[PDB]
């Protein structure tokens, strides 16, 4: 069953990614930037990793009594 | 953080099988098996 071989051989491979912060992908660097700078200029522009800050408007009114 | 789950999950997907693929007579006389029990 060379099939069952090849997956829990390539599973043990995979596993040991403790040495690989990516398990040796070499590429996809180029794309993976382009998609994630998609994605936070789609959620937003500002530094989604702090905490937000938030100002508070207030109403406009106007004279009411009898001018 | 789940994109980044699908993104490595899809990469080392493909790499362990273009991986495999260079890695013996022991599976052609298991087809000749599997194919003899056939019936």
């Amino acid at each position: 069953q060379k099939l069952f071989v090849d997956k829990i051989r390539e599973y043990k491979s995979k596993r040991q990614t403790s040495g690989g912060p990516v398990d040796a992908s070499s590429e996809y660097q180029q794309e993976l930037e382009r998609e994630l700078f998609k994605l936070k200029q789609m959620f937003g522009n500002a530094d989604m990793n702090t905490f937000p800050t938030f100002k508070f408007e207030d109403p406009k009114f106007e004279v009411i009594e009898k001018p | 953080q789940n994109m980044m789950r699908r993104k490595e999950q899809e990469h080392m997907i493909n790499w362990v099988e273009k991986h495999v693929v260079q890695s013996t007579i022991a599976k052609c006389i298991a087809d000749l098996k599997l194919l003899a029990k056939k019936a």
